[PDB]
RNA sequence: AGUAGUAACAAG
């Protein structure tokens, strides 16, 4: 998981990020963190936004 | 001079009698 | 707990402590005294003090082993000639003829025109080199079967007395010559002081010992063994004629190439570390065996001729015998140059702490004395029972010669004996302390220096030294008894 | 005038010339044939100091127990086994009084490296007993053939990378019913021979798969392999020494890691502390000593050895011990440390290759394996062994190996027997008499100091201290020990006179070729010189000599002499062009029969470096090719870590400097062996190497840092692949023809692995 | 490179076996399956490389194109195995390949080799670069230090270096991003640079770059020379018995100055102060004094800190005092007040019992570090005020603690838990965990004013503040080394300075002939001695002639420096008396008149009664063995009148020729106790042998049992 | 024979 973040981050010249990436968007060049909440997707958006 | 030769070593502490004349 | 098990512990659990004094320092190994026993015998793997080198001029350079003892027999033609020899002493189970006959073979090859140094496997070499001994390996099950198949006593290292020959080989080996031998390679140039220092100092430490008759057996030991490693590796199915020698320098500056003798290697499938390949080894002296017999009993003595030596024809004899070796042996014999630091650093040592007291490098003022320092002296041995010193020199030599003999005479007897006499040692450095030394089994602590104390030439001269010294220990500590009272 | 080398001890004090009285280059001692007869004699004794103890049947294994702990008090001064719990916990109570939470820290610190202990630690052990094939062989293969086998009996435990879970199979292995295991069995091939016999036998080993019962396997990961010891200085008579199988091995890790801990706080420990730190801890245990010395009073050292050490030594006593260390421990972790005195309670040791008998008559030779050992008659054997065998058979058993309860003959317990030592040590005083003892404990070595108004009740203590020893199992030789007034001792090879004196002459075999290679060889030798200077009284004079021996025995070993040299040569030859060849000679190595430049000054500096700037580029460019075929793959340890060898001591490993270069080469496996094809064992070697290089072709810092991970190798690697060619061709490194093919490829290796 | 590595994997994976290793192996068991060894393990390499290198082809060829380029022989000689010879072991080859290959072979790329190499290269050019000295020939006191062994480029902890190498050398292998990143951007930036376009194996560059930033420590015997420069060239610096001055190439870091500063300006005081106008000699030694190759009035005038002794010798060399303290991350400059040290054994909240210094006064310092700026005001074991400066969160939570711990408030010691100088460790304890800290202080109110504001736990500003947080020099020296005000407030003195004896990081030369005086207590022992011994002829003489004017030979001055301020005058008394004693009742003994003679210097201090204090032993400065026995020998002084040798410190000198026939069976017991002489044998009506106290309190007139040492018992008379 | 020394090697 670590080697392919490490690696697409180094190849396309972005900040490795520091937690472990849920996917990668090879045509925006952008990470993914995907989340599934029991409550408001506003909520869980702005508390993992932090 | 050279380390072998006595003269090598510092000139040492020399206890000199005294006397008033 | 403790108590309570301390308290009903039998008094027969005991340490026993017992103050040591001088009297219970009974002398060691009293066998060693024995006339019945036989008397110690010459067992090295080549001649020390009793070698002859056959002299001849080196132009420069280095030539082959086989080539350059060709040319020193070609100069010492008529003993390299001689097919008529006196045999003058016989080896209980050697054959003369077949020991003669594989000298001839040896001169005979290392002379012709060849460059191979093989000898045929003829029945002479077969039997000198111990062709076929091994016992066939047979089934566990026919061994099983087999009643007369028995597992056979061990043979024990005999039990010999002192033998006049040890001392003489320390006298002698210890001894200045005219020759250096050392073959000590280059280092960078100095630069720090302390370089400069070091240099100054091996100009009198290496000197003294190079010069002496010690080094240049050493040397002998380590080329030769050197080449037999070689030998042994390469052609392990061949019997070769390696020849016994040495380039020595005189005070000139002048090389000659020694040729001390010739040895024939037997067969060397050398698999395990121990495994044993028999070396035949033909060396000259000019020792008249009869003088001494007691300590030539493993050799086989012919009269191969004389020498004009100092206006004086003096015999040439020629030492035979049937001997073996494995590759440690070999491997520490490629490394006994180190017998040079194990001397030099004890002795440096002592350079460095007069220089302490003094303020300057004590080397020249300890070896030959200056302007403000007499020359350090040593306890160096006895004459008519009275103690003789010697010169800073004289006692490195006698330390390096002690340290090649380490070597010569290495193995579990001397580790043993070394191992437990030195306790003894430390005990009476404690009484010559007056630091009231306590002993709980005394007599246990000699039998294990005892037990070790057999047929090895340097343990039983070593034990024999022991005691005598202890003797001169025991007359001083004397003068110590009467102070304060 | 007759020479006494011995006279020199009258202007030199014996310690001031210490170095003298140490053969050491003399050969050590080597054992020929068999060490059956050897460890006979420690079975025999090491039962003839418990054989009052409680005698009883295994049944487990069926074998003779013997249990001397508890036993009767001994009435003499022979080696006594009979230690005393009681004593024992009483010892170590007084030292968790001196040293208030030392026991739970030592406990918890051991148990968290524990929990983060992976499995590939058991490879940084020495040769190991290999239960599959009955002999020895180095860790990491030994841990390989048993995980390897552990899968054929569904024990996976390995797979999730901690130590824990692989040492909850080995003892859980001991239940399985029965054990399949990976063995190696011969193929015997019968050719004509020039020899006596007439023909040959040219062996062909094989791997097989194997079947063991449950009692069989058990009494397998039970046993100890045993040989002579070789090259040991200062000894008349050899000794048998013990090596354990893998399955105990981080059981024995962590009890050792355990006393370390408290060994480390300890301030009588000479154990785990080394070297200058040693001599600087007990020169200063001298000084206090010496100090707190009634005025009026005396104070004493008894230079102390033990006898018997491992033979008297008790399992059963060091399973208290980490019962009693452990106190406050989870029970997992407590019953985790019980397991390794546990294993070594029920230890059975191998005899060995047997006897071998002969008719001198026939010229015949036969070996009797152990099994076979009483297949013939007693009377066949000498009087020696006759008496052994007869003394062996109640601890005989059937397959020709020996139940040894009592003892330590494997060792592996040094610090937490040193703990114990330290134990008898913190006692300091019986019943308040009126003297103190205190001292210092590595292993089976003791310095004891004690403190009194007269010697006469300084020896009180020493008898008190002799007496209390006894009740752990602690034996002090009184041939081998003695006692002075403070000033002068002796321990562990180093002597004390008002100070630690120099003993030049231990060092000295070190000072030789190292036999690793012509560029690390260089390195190792002139640090050994600058170290010895530092370290071992070893002055300028002497060690510039030491620079010139070397260079002699180098130059001799390596047959790579002086270029302008007439030494005749293969190697010299090619030597001799080079130095005609070349205009910066002082630029050329002595392997490459350069001159030497080394002094005093610059040992320290790598040889390549000092003379780099004085090298041909032509010269420089070949010496340090990147791609050289003589360095193979370089390993963080390679590079740096040599196993040097002293006259005393374990085999340790030292680090050395040296620029890696055409000279860093490494010689061939011992793959020549007499009549052997060993085809079938090289093909595996080559197979695991492969599987590595190519590991270490995806992922480079595998050689550096240790790669993590319970997923496959493959998994790793394809995934790996599958990112570099996507990102190369994406890129534009790899053409959309060679992208396809390497995906289409990919293809075929998913397949494969699922 | 990938095509080629995924195309040698399926070729890989055609053997069973390779699969089976590749599947069934974990990533984790890749470290055992490595060092995989079936082959028979050498116990003997010494001698099986002197073995090998008598075969054809002992070594082992890497398979490649590389190796191709070696023929089968060269000029007869073979070079590697045949093509009919490899099979089932491999292909081999002999050392004169290795030869051929630096004679014959191709000629690679060495571009960067110098860079990769930098560690060894810089070790090069440090002794390239160096100048030496003198060696001189006297004893050396060398003591057993941690040390670390080669200098490094930034030194980390293993597990910080090991990521370091992992950015520089295989950054997509590096794994979870650490914060160690961004500290070393400028280093990995800088390496990354180094180490671009150089075709040596990574592992090498690994293990290169592991040299310069892991260290290496271990115990090795030093003499004033501590700094890694110094201890790459311990070897050639000094023995037991020689001393070699070494200025080594390159710069050498300031705090290895400043720590050299102090230990040098601490042993010219510890000399100093025994003198009669301990400012003169102070002044004449410390302008001859060298740091390395800097004058130490040099380092002290450059250098912005130090110690008590630093600014003494400052103050006595003309230069501004400086009152700087280094409290490890803060840094404080006295103001107002002054402050005593009293070492107490106070009850810490952990559980257990640390011997803690107390500083009693009121003191105001000027503390420090990076962007806050405060005046501190602390009391005995208190805080009272600390105004100090708006700086960020960083900057100030290290200042808040660092002034509650350098303050030693009571509060701070009673809230320790877990298992930790004693009082630096409670800076690096607190630094890293300070939530267990705020707990065990309490919180106050904030103030309301206009420049003044609070802050709490959460590194910003609440009402709960911790308890007195505040947020916003022409000196004389005496002739005793007292530093006076104008006002004659002493700020400063001898008695004020350090008694720790440490080794010096940085050579320390005194460029006088009175650079012996300066050496350590065995040292000095040892040379006074010798100078006693190289004088005995005159020195005994004029004794005996009734003269005493040598008991204050300026020759023993440096010696009383190394006995107890306290003891030093008792004992002048005790050697005056049983010298004069010797020659007054001719019972004279040279090796008691040799060891006593250089503690008569000493203004003697006599018993209430007028009599000197009687002695067993003489204890000087430093370790447990440092003393002279009376009655016996000692491991400093020990004579032997079996061989008439002197052993001093190990070194052994004759006295032969220097003995009075009548005094060999003289005994120690008239030359042992000051009004006491031998009166005759032990008599065992007298008792026990009488204790110093039972000595003193004798009547004249009266006898006594005294032993000299074990089995030498004499009765004595007053 | 010899090496060696409590048991081997003197080819397998």
């Amino acid at each position: 998981a670590w080697m392919v973040q490490r690696s697409l981050a180094q190849e396309h010249g972005i900040e490795t990020p520091k937690y472990l990436a849920d996917l990668f968007d090879y045509k925006t060049k952008r990470f993914i963190e995907v989340g599934i909440t029991k409550g408001l997707a506003d909520d869980y958006f702005w508390k993992k936004k932090e | 001079y050279s380390p072998t030769s006595p003269s090598y070593s510092p000139t040492s502490p020399s206890y000199s009698p005294t006397s008033p004349s | 707990a403790i108590e309570r098990n301390l308290a009903r512990m039998s008094p027969l659990v005991s340490v026993t402590p017992k103050k040591l004094t001088w009297e219970d320092l009974r002398p060691i190994g009293p066998h060693i005294y024995n006339h019945e026993l036989p008397e110690v015998p010459y067992n090295a793997f080549l001649l020390m003090s009793d070698e002859l080198g056959l002299a001849n001029m080196t132009e420069g350079k280095s030539k082959k082993p086989k080539t350059l003892a060709k040319e020193c027999l070609e100069k010492y033609s008529t003993l390299r000639d001689q097919t008529d020899p006196i045999l003058i002493m016989k080896s209980e189970k050697a054959n003369e003829n077949f020991l003669w006959k594989l000298w001839r073979d040896c001169v005979n090859t290392i002379s012709n025109e060849e460059m191979s140094n093989e000898l045929q496997k003829t029945n002479y070499a077969k039997w000198a080199t111990g062709d076929g001994l091994t016992y066939q390996k047979i089934m566990k099950e026919v061994a099983i079967d087999d009643e007369t198949m028995c597992q056979e006593e061990p043979k024990i290292p005999n039990k010999c007395r002192v033998a006049a020959w040890v001392q003489t080989e320390m006298n002698l080996l210890s001894t200045l010559t005219s020759k250096r031998a050392l073959d000590l390679p280059e280092i960078g140039p100095d630069v720090a002081p302390v370089e400069h220092v070091g240099s100054e100092r091996r100009k009198y430490f290496v000197n003294e010992i190079n010069y002496c008759k010690a080094s240049t057996v050493m040397m002998k030991y380590v080329l030769f063994h050197t080449s037999l490693l070689n030998e042994s590796n390469a052609s392990m199915g061949k019997y070769k004629v390696i020849p016994i020698t040495n380039r020595v320098v005189n005070e000139k500056g002048e090389s000659f190439d020694m040729l001390y003798g010739l040895a024939v290697k037997g067969q060397s499938h050398l698999r395990g570390d121990t495994d044993v390949v028999t070396v035949v080894t033909f060396e000259f002296s000019s020792t008249d065996p009869r003088v001494d017999s007691g300590k030539w009993p493993k050799y086989t003595v012919f009269r191969i001729g004389s020498l004009f030596v100092s206006g004086r024809e003096k015999s040439v004899y020629l030492y035979c015998r049937v001997n073996g070796t494995n590759k440690i042996q070999m491997k520490w014999g490629m490394e006994a140059r180190r017998c040079l630091l194990q001397s030099m650093q004890q002795m440096e040592a002592i350079v460095e702490q007069e220089s302490s007291i003094q303020g300057y490098d004590m080397t020249k003022a300890c070896f030959k004395g200056d302007r403000v320092n007499s020359p350090k002296t040593f306890s160096i041995g006895t004459q008519e029972g009275k103690l003789v010193k010697g010169s800073f020199g004289k006692a490195l030599r006698v330390i390096f010669t002690k340290c090649l003999m380490h070597y010569v005479f290495g193995n579990a007897q001397l580790e043993g004996f070394s191992a437990e006499s030195r306790r003894l040692l430390l005990l009476i450095q404690a009484l010559k302390d007056r630091k009231g030394p306590w002993v709980f089994d005394l007599e246990g602590m000699y039998s294990g220096i005892e037990e070790c104390i057999s047929n090895n030439p340097w343990v039983i001269q070593s034990a024999y030294w022991f005691n005598e010294w202890l003797g001169f220990e025991k007359e001083g500590s004397k003068v110590l008894e009467s102070v304060d009272e | 005038m007759n020479i006494n080398p011995y006279f020199l001890f009258i202007d030199v004090p014996i310690q001031a010339a210490i170095s003298t009285t140490f053969p050491y280059t003399g050969v050590p001692p080597y054992s020929h044939g068999t060490g059956t007869g050897y460890t006979i004699d420690t079975v025999i004794r090491t039962h003839e100091y418990s054989n009052k103890g409680k005698q009883y049947i295994s049944d487990v294994t069926g074998c003779t127990m013997v249990d001397p702990t508890n036993g009767p008090l001994p009435e003499d001064n022979e080696p006594s086994a009979y230690a005393q719990l009681d004593c024992v916990l009483e010892a170590l109570d007084r030292m968790d009084e001196e040293h208030p939470g030392l026991f739970q820290a030592a406990s918890q610190n051991a148990m968290e490296t524990l929990m983060v202990t992976t499995v590939d630690k058991l490879t940084q052990g020495r040769q190991t007993f290999d239960w599959t094939v009955c002999r020895n062989q180095p860790a990491a293969t030994a841990l390989n053939t048993t995980i390897t086998s552990f899968r054929l009996n569904d024990l996976n435990g390995a797979d999730k990378g901690g130590l824990i879970p692989f040492c909850q199979d080995i003892i859980d292995s001991l239940d399985r019913p029965e054990m399949t295991f990976f063995s190696v069995k011969n193929i015997k091939k019968k050719l004509p021979a020039k020899n006596r016999k007439g023909f040959l036998i040219k062996r062909i080993p094989m791997k097989v798969k194997d079947k063991i019962t449950k009692v069989e396997y058990i009494k397998r990961a039970l046993s100890l392999n045993t040989m002579t010891k070789d090259a040991e200085r200062g000894k008349l008579k050899r000794r048998a020494i013990a090596t354990a199988g893998i399955q105990i091995r981080g059981f024995v890790l962590v009890v050792e890691n355990l006393a370390k801990n408290i060994c480390e706080n300890l301030e009588q420990s000479g154990l785990p502390v080394g070297g200058n730190e040693k001599k600087a801890k007990l020169s200063n245990a001298v000084a206090k000593m010496l100090s707190n010395c009634p005025p009026g009073g005396i104070s004493m050292t008894v230079t102390g050895d033990n006898t018997k050490w491992n033979e008297c030594l008790n399992p059963r006593i060091f399973l208290a011990m980490t019962e009693r260390i452990t106190r406050d421990s989870p029970i997992w972790f407590r019953d985790f440390c019980s397991i390794a005195p546990v294993l070594f309670s029920n230890k059975i040791a191998r005899l060995g290759k047997g006897f071998m008998i002969t008719s001198k008559t026939k010229r015949l030779k036969a070996q009797i394996p152990c099994p076979d050992l009483f297949s013939i008659p007693l009377e066949r054997y000498n009087e020696e062994t006759r008496a052994k065998l007869k003394k062996l058979k109640p601890f005989f058993n059937e397959e020709g190996t020996a139940s040894l309860s009592p003892g330590m003959m494997m060792g592996m317990f040094n610090m937490l027997s040193t703990v114990l030592g330290v134990a008898a040590l913190g006692i300091k005083n019986i019943g308040n008499k009126e003297y103190l003892w205190d001292g210092l404990q590595s292993s089976d070595d003791f310095a004891l100091f004690v403190n009194a108004k007269d010697e006469e009740t300084c020896m009180e203590g020493i008898n008190d201290f002799y007496r209390t020893c006894k009740l752990l199992g602690i034996n002090m030789s009184k041939k081998k020990s003695y006692c002075n007034e403070t000033g002068m001792f002796e321990f562990t090879s180093m002597f004390y006179r008002d100070g630690f004196v120099s003993n030049f002459a231990m060092e000295l075999p070190s000072f030789g070729v190292a036999g690793v290679n012509e560029s690390a060889d260089m390195a190792i030798g002139m640090t050994i010189i600058k170290n010895n200077m530092i370290n071992n009284g070893m002055g300028p004079a002497t060690a510039q000599t030491a620079i010139q021996l070397f260079i002699a025995d180098y130059r001799y070993t390596y047959k790579c002499h002086r270029g302008d040299s007439k030494v005749e040569g293969k190697r010299m030859k090619i030597i001799k062009e080079l130095w005609e060849n070349t205009k910066g000679r002082d630029g050329l190595l002595v392997a490459d029969g350069g001159p030497n430049i080394y002094n005093l000054r610059n040992l320290h500096i790598p040889e390549i470096v000092l003379k780099y700037n004085l090298m041909d580029p032509e010269y420089k460019g070949r010496l340090l090719h990147p791609q050289n075929p003589f360095v193979g793959h370089l390993s963080i340890e390679g590079i740096k870590e040599a196993d040097i060898t002293p006259a005393h001591g374990p085999v340790k490993k030292m680090d050395y400097d040296a620029v890696s270069g055409t000279h860093s080469w490494r010689t061939k496996r011992n793959r020549s062996i007499l009549n052997t094809d060993q085809r079938n064992m090289i093909l595996e070697e080559q197979c695991y190497a492969k599987c590595c290089n190519l590991f270490e072709a995806c992922f480079n810092s595998a050689s550096y840092r240790k790669p993590v991970g319970q997923h496959s190798m493959l998994e790793a690697m394809a995934h790996r692949l599958r990112m570099d060619a996507r990102l190369d061709y994406e890129s534009g490194r790899m053409s959309k023809d060679d992208f396809e093919k390497a995906m289409a490829h990919l293809g075929e290796i998913g397949y494969i692995g699922s | 490179m990938t095509l080629a590595k995924i195309e040698l994997l399926k070729q890989l994976l055609r053997d069973n076996e390779a699969k089976t290793v590749l599947k069934q192996t974990t990533v984790d068991q890749y470290n055992i399956i490595r060092k995989f060894n079936t082959s028979r393990i050498e116990k003997n390499p010494s001698l099986r490389m002197k073995w090998a290198m008598c075969s054809n082809f002992p070594l082992a060829l890497t398979k490649g194109d590389m190796a191709n380029r070696i023929p089968l022989e060269y000029k007869g000689i073979q070079l590697k195995t045949n093509a009919e010879d490899i099979g089932t072991k491999g292909q081999m080859c002999s050392i004169a390949a290795v030869t051929w290959w630096n004679t014959y072979g191709p000629i690679g790329d060495t571009e960067g080799f110098e860079r990769v190499y930098e560690s060894f290269f810089l070790r090069k050019m440090r002794l390239d670069n160096a100048t030496w000295g003198r060696i001189t020939f006297g004893p050396v006191e060398r003591v057993r230090k941690r040390v670390l062994l080669n200098p490094l480029t930034k030194e980390m902890p293993p597990d910080e270096a090991s990521n370091v190498i992992m950015e520089i050398l295989f950054p997509k292998e590096a794994g979870i991003p650490r914060e160690s990143t961004w500290i070393h951007r400028e280093l990995i930036k800088e390496k990354r640079e180094k180490l671009k376009g150089t075709m040596i194996t990574p592992i090498v560059l690994a293990y290169m770059l592991e040299r310069e930033l892991v260290a290496r420590r271990r115990f090795l015997p030093v003499a004033g020379a501590t700094s890694a420069e110094f201890i790459e060239m311990l070897h050639c610096l000094q023995g037991e018995n020689w001393r070699q001055i070494y200025h080594p190439g390159g710069n050498k870091l300031t705090e290895s100055r400043s720590q050299s500063m102090i230990v040098a300006c601490r042993k010219i005081i510890r000399r100093s102060i025994v003198a009669s106008n301990p400012l003169e000699l102070a002044v004449e030694i410390a302008n001859k004094t060298v740091i390395d190759t800097e004058p130490l009035k040099s380092c002290l005038a450059a250098i912005d800190g130090g110690d008590v002794a630093c600014d003494i010798i400052r103050a006595a060399l003309g230069l501004k005092i400086r009152q700087r303290q280094r409290f490890g991350r803060l840094e404080l400059k006295r103001i107002s007040g002054r402050g005593f040290k009293n070492d107490e054994e106070i009850l810490i909240g952990n559980g257990t019992i640390q011997k803690i210094g107390i500083w009693d006064g009121e003191e105001e310092f000027h503390v420090r570090c990076g962007e806050c700026r405060g005046i501190l005001k602390k009391s005995k074991m208190k805080l009272e005020k600390l105004l100090i400066n708006s700086a960020k969160k960083e900057d100030m939570r290290d200042l808040i603690i660092l002034c509650m711990v350098f303050s030693q408030d009571t509060r701070m010691f009673q809230g320790v838990r877990g298992e930790i100088s004693p009082m630096y460790q409670l800076q690096r304890y607190f630094l890293n965990r300070s939530n267990d800290l705020f707990d065990q202080w309490g919180y106050e109110e904030s103030p309301k004013a206009s420049e003044l504001h609070g802050i709490n736990e959460s590194m910003n500003a609440s009402d709960y503040t911790l308890k007195g947080v505040v947020v916003t020099e022409k000196v004389s020296i005496t002739k005793n080394l007292s530093l006076i005000k104008r006002t004659g407030e002493v700020i400063m003195g001898a008695n004020d300075v350090s008694e720790l004896e440490s080794q010096a990081q940085l050579m320390i030369t005194y460029d006088t002939p009175k650079m012996w005086e300066m050496g350590t207590t065995k040292e000095l022992v040892q040379n006074t001695y010798q100078w006693v011994l190289k004088n005995l002829v005159t020195l005994k003489a004029q004794f005996l002639l009734g003269k005493e004017d040598m008991f204050q030979w300026d020759a023993f001055e440096a010696f009383e420096s190394i006995i107890p301020q306290k003891m030093a005058g008792q004992y002048s008394g005790f050697a005056r008396a049983v010298l004069k004693q010797m020659r007054d009742q001719e019972v004279m003994k040279t090796d008691q008149f040799i060891k006593l003679l250089p503690f008569c210097f000493s203004p003697p201090k006599l018993r209430s009664n007028g009599e000197p204090y009687q002695f067993l032993k003489l204890v000087l400065k430093g370790g447990g063995e440092n003393f002279i026995e009376v009655r016996k020998g000692s491991p400093l002084f020990s004579y032997n009148p079996q061989t008439e040798v002197l052993t001093i410190c190990g070194r052994m000198m004759s006295l032969k020729g220097k003995i009075e026939d009548e005094e060999r069976n003289r005994s120690m017991g008239n030359a042992v106790l000051a009004g006491f002489l031998v009166s005759g044998k032990y008599d065992p009506d007298l008792g026990d042998f009488k204790t110093i106290e039972e000595l003193e309190k004798l009547k004249p007139g009266e006898k006594a049992n005294i032993l000299l040492y074990q089995g030498k018992p004499v009765k004595v008379v007053k």
